[PDB]
């Protein structure tokens, strides 16, 4: 996961890079909170 | 109001009877009974000199009605306009009224065509052009009233005193004819109108042949009765023969318009000649040696080529010429009217080709059984 | 019209939304006043089922 | 209370330019329609209304709906410059009224007409046959010109209404107060 | 000059300065095309 | 033989130079044209002993009758 | 002065009537600007009334005759821009993420 877009619970995507894969702006899931994530770290993310 | 309508009740043929049912309208404050009975009035036949006390009360009218469709309004103006018989007045009650009716309705478009009209007499050109080219350029969503097209004769036509507008002035007056259904006029004024659109017809420029010209019912129906050598120069011209002596006499028995431009006349009767000789011959022997042309269209040989060139020019036709064997070689694209007894045997002539046709497609057909399968 | 037939008389498609093609991308309100009003046109037909085209990717589920 | 789907036949003819109502007979109309159109959606929710021009040719402007606000806003620059003609009209509001959504809801019309009809008393006649055979019930209104309930009108009536039948009354406006009470007395009690 | 003090004491507003929404219309349409 | 369809506009002229009003819709020249995976689906639905895009002489003296 | 207050009616009506249209079609620019965009280094901007050319986080480059749903004058030949992930074109733009040395230099 990389920078966070300047969040504010009004734009909670994230600009995410999947390994060698493309890098995309993402949205969190409703299981998941924001305080939860933060720049940097390893995240799960579905295909759908 | 009802005191002068009712002391003015006179001064009107027939007047007790009309003017009471002006009163009683008026107390029932009926408007389209009202404008149909003053459109009924301002039309009867004569001058209606007390045009104070009529102008006071259509502005009365035309004040408290506002909703009255304004080509009712603007013709009982038109009519009042024609009585007041004033130029600058006339104009500056046409304003004021143009003004009072701003509906984007047939109303400021007759108010425009009236005044060119108005101002034909005085002023030609400078004004009633760019009326006319307003009046055609936003005509558009309504074109089943039908009578702004009426003035538009009157102006365009009115301007038939020149050397251009004898085709274009036919043009104008043809679709004028078409404007004008049911004929409805004195038969002495649909005469004078035939008169100048023959006129036209033949000192048109452009104009050479142009059929429906005889087939308009207009001149067919009324124009037998006085000066039928019009009738018989359009015959003439259309049938191509000269007819030396029964066009002179037209010529003399009508001296004036016709002897002026007879050098034109002669152009185009010549080019009219010229087709029907390309009729006569059905492309069995298509060149045509200038002894034809020469003693047909009553002509020099030396001109033929002249008049070949010129109908070439116009775009009638789209031949060429052989001096050297004194053959001209025509391939030509102008139709004419077609004398029903002429449908038949040109029906005839398809009868033929299409038997021929199906003939030949019943030899392949027999021939080919094998392979169409 | 019977246990062995099903006759696909006509179709019609679908707004296209973001969600993809899933049971959240039938909208109701469209879904029903297309069929009201396609049986008014004259064409009174049960939804038989339903199509999307997979593009490039084969047939399949 | 019963479903219906309204189809009102609106006049902006040339003959509709009388003065029988104080500001203007074709607002007459206008307000008339109006305030009958009110009382008929508010009477039933779900009822369908519907406008007809009838000014020399039959403009169905809007058509069986249940929204009164965009009928009544083409009401509004309705432009009467036209010609009426009773017996179209009513042939295409009896064609929409079969070509109505909802099978269940009973035809009705609305109808107002302030111009002397020209037409023939036979062909009048036949056309009432014609809309008894469909059982198209209708309500027709005189407005306008003095002729009011004429001898046309009132055979239409007693024949639509054939002894007693489907209920077109001859409700009668006088040619000088078309009020709205006097507009809302007759119908919104009874038709 | 009844009702025509300046333009109706609405068209005003309602001619032009609400028809912006019209402006952006126009770029609705062109997020449409685009 | 030729008459999959006619398409027709209206022209505001009365009816010619010198007639009354009328509308008069005019002809416009039609042809039936498809584009990309709308003429598979035509194919498809076709593809009985007709087509044979290519003109065999047979195809062709029979297109002359 | 009474055709004005028609033409005010309509006006309001024609209003009132745009105002739901351009609504929905706000609703469906939602639709087709969900969510999961994909970011893509925008190569240039070539002149048409521009079309850019992108090269996208999957090591690929694409052509966009229409410059997405964004507006189109600062958009600089590296802006990154989160291109969609089907019909590639341009929903949002984003701050830039750094340029080598400038984030080696804090």
């Amino acid at each position: 996961c990389t920078k966070i877009i300047n969040a504010d619970s009004e734009d909670p995507k994230y600009i995410i890079n999947v390994k060698q894969f493309a890098k995309f702006v993402v949205d969190l899931s409703d299981q998941v909170a924001p305080t939860d994530i933060e720049e940097g770290m390893r995240v799960g993310v579905d295909r759908n | 109001v009802p005191g002068f309508l009712q002391q003015s009740q006179n001064s009107g043929p027939g007047q007790p009877a009309v003017w009471h049912r002006l009163e009683e309208l008026y107390t029932k404050k009926l408007w389209h009974q009202l404008t149909l009975q003053v459109l009924d009035f301002v039309q009867d036949p004569c001058f209606a000199q007390g045009d104070g006390l009529i102008k006071l009360y259509e502005n009365f009218i035309s004040e408290f009605e506002h909703r009255v469709n304004p080509l009712s309004l603007v013709e009982i103006i038109l009519h009042v306009v024609r009585q007041m018989t004033d130029p600058n007045v006339a104009l500056t009650f046409l304003e004021k009224t143009r003004e009072k009716v701003k509906s984007s309705d047939e109303a400021v478009i007759l108010c425009k065509t009236a005044i060119g009209a108005l101002k034909l007499n005085i002023g030609d050109l400078q004004v009633t052009k760019e009326t006319i080219e307003d009046v055609e350029e936003m005509l558009n969503n309504l074109p089943g009233v039908t009578s702004v097209h009426s003035r538009f004769y009157d102006l365009s036509s009115k301007y038939y005193q020149t050397i251009g507008n004898h085709a274009s002035y036919y043009k104008d007056a043809l679709r004028f004819l078409g404007c004008v259904d049911i004929k409805d006029l004195p038969v002495s004024e649909q005469q004078e109108r035939a008169f100048t659109l023959g006129l036209a017809g033949l000192l048109g420029e452009g104009v050479f042949n142009f059929g429906e010209l005889l087939m308009h019912p207009v001149l067919e129906s009324l124009r037998n009765t006085d000066r039928q050598w019009l009738i018989d120069t359009l015959y003439a011209f259309n049938s191509g023969n000269v007819e030396r002596f029964q066009t002179l006499k037209t010529a003399w028995g009508q001296q004036p318009d016709l002897a002026a431009n007879e050098a034109q006349l002669l152009r185009k009767i010549q080019l009219l000649c010229l087709m029907e000789m390309t009729f006569t011959r059905p492309a069995n022997h298509r060149q045509l040696t200038f002894e034809e042309i020469a003693k047909s269209a009553k002509i020099t040989v030396n001109e033929v080529e002249l008049l070949v060139m010129k109908a070439l020019s116009v775009g009638l036709v789209k031949g060429s010429i052989d001096e050297v064997d004194k053959r001209v070689h025509m391939t030509w694209v102008q139709p004419r009217v077609l004398d029903l007894q002429q449908i038949k045997g040109m029906k005839d002539r398809l009868e033929f080709w299409c038997t021929d046709v199906k003939s030949m497609e019943m030899l392949v057909e027999h021939q080919a059984h094998d392979i169409l399968t | 019209v019977d246990d062995y037939t099903v006759r696909v008389i006509d179709v019609f498609a679908m707004p296209q939304s973001g969600t993809g093609v899933s049971v959240e991308a039938v909208d109701p309100v469209f879904q029903a006043k297309m069929l009201d009003m396609l049986k008014q046109t004259g064409r009174p037909e049960m939804v038989v089922g339903w199509y999307h085209s997979h593009p490039g990717f084969g047939c399949w589920l | 209370m019963v479903l219906e789907s309204t189809m009102v036949c609106v006049d902006n003819s040339e003959y509709m330019r009388n003065g029988d109502f104080l500001p203007t007979r074709l607002q007459a109309q206008q307000d008339a329609v109006n305030i009958v159109c009110h009382s008929k959606t508010r009477s039933n929710p779900e009822n369908n209304v519907g406008l007809i021009t009838l000014a020399n040719d039959c403009e169905v402007l809007t058509t069986l709906t249940p929204d009164t606000g965009r009928i009544l806003s083409k009401l509004h620059t309705v432009q009467p410059k036209g010609k009426i003609t009773f017996c179209t009209g009513i042939r295409v509001a009896h064609l929409a009224l079969k070509h109505r959504q909802g099978k269940n809801h009973k035809m009705r019309i609305i109808a107002f007409v302030g111009s002397p009809v020209e037409d023939n008393e036979k062909d009048l006649v036949k056309l009432a046959k014609r809309l008894k055979k469909e059982k198209v019930n209708v309500d027709i209104i005189n407005f306008g010109e003095e002729e009011v309930n004429t001898e046309k009108l009132t055979a239409f009536v007693n024949t639509l209404n054939g002894k007693d039948g489907t209920g077109s009354h001859l409700v009668t406006v006088p040619p000088g107060p078309s009020l709205a009470d006097a507009l809302i007395s007759s119908p919104i009690l009874a038709g | 000059l009844l009702e025509h003090k300046e333009i109706d004491g609405r068209l005003k507003e309602l001619r032009e300065q609400l028809k912006e929404l019209t402006k952006q219309y126009e770029k609705s349409e062109n997020d449409l095309k685009a | 033989l030729g008459l999959p369809t006619e398409a027709y506009i209206s022209v505001e002229e009365v009816h010619d130079d010198g007639t009354p009003t009328s509308k008069t819709f005019e002809h416009v020249t039609s042809e039936i044209g498809a584009e990309e995976a709308e003429e598979v689906g035509v194919e498809h639905l076709l593809r009985d002993i007709k087509d044979t895009t290519v003109g065999t002489l047979s195809q062709r003296i029979t297109n002359q009758v | 002065i009474k055709i004005m207050k028609s033409e005010v009616l309509r006006v309001t009506h024609e209003l009132q009537a745009m105002k739901d249209k351009i609504k929905e079609n706000s609703e469906k620019i939602k639709v087709n600007k969900t969510l999961p965009y994909l970011v893509s280094n925008v190569i240039e901007l070539l002149d048409v009334g521009k079309c850019a050319v992108i090269k996208t986080s999957t090591r690929q480059t694409y052509f966009l005759p229409v410059i997405g749903l964004v507006d189109a004058e600062k958009l600089k030949p590296g802006d990154l821009v989160g291109v969609n992930k089907d019909s590639y074109l341009i929903l949002e733009t984003l701050p830039t993420e750094y340029d080598s040395r400038v984030k080696a230099m804090e």
